[PDB]
């Protein structure tokens, strides 16, 4: 013998949520800009030399 | 007399006491169900333990 059981409708489960997402895109590395160092050390010399 | 039967076969000592008393189904706290009432009558179904 046995106790009876009825199932009832289904209780809600937890609702999931998808994500659609997009990347950041990485830096882009600087180029290479470039000062003239030969002329400003020249030019101390001479004013220098004076 | 099955319990001591299977008992036996076991290996295991039958149920045995001494003194003045009475041999009855017991719950867990010790309480003894009602000797003139149907399983049916008490709270017993399949699975239990006595």
């Amino acid at each position: 013998m046995k106790r009876g059981f009825a199932r009832p409708t289904p209780e809600k489960p937890p609702v999931i949520k998808p994500e659609n997402i997009v990347l950041s895109t990485p830096l882009s590395i600087p180029p290479p800009e470039g000062k003239p160092w030969w002329l400003i050390v020249v030019g101390v010399v001479v004013v220098g030399l004076l | 007399k099955v319990v001591n039967s299977r008992l036996r076969e076991l290996g295991e000592a039958p149920l045995e006491a001494t003194g003045r008393g009475r041999w009855a189904l017991c719950l867990v706290d010790g309480a003894p169900l009602r000797a003139t009432q149907s399983l049916t009558e008490q709270d017993v179904y399949d699975g239990d333990r006595l």
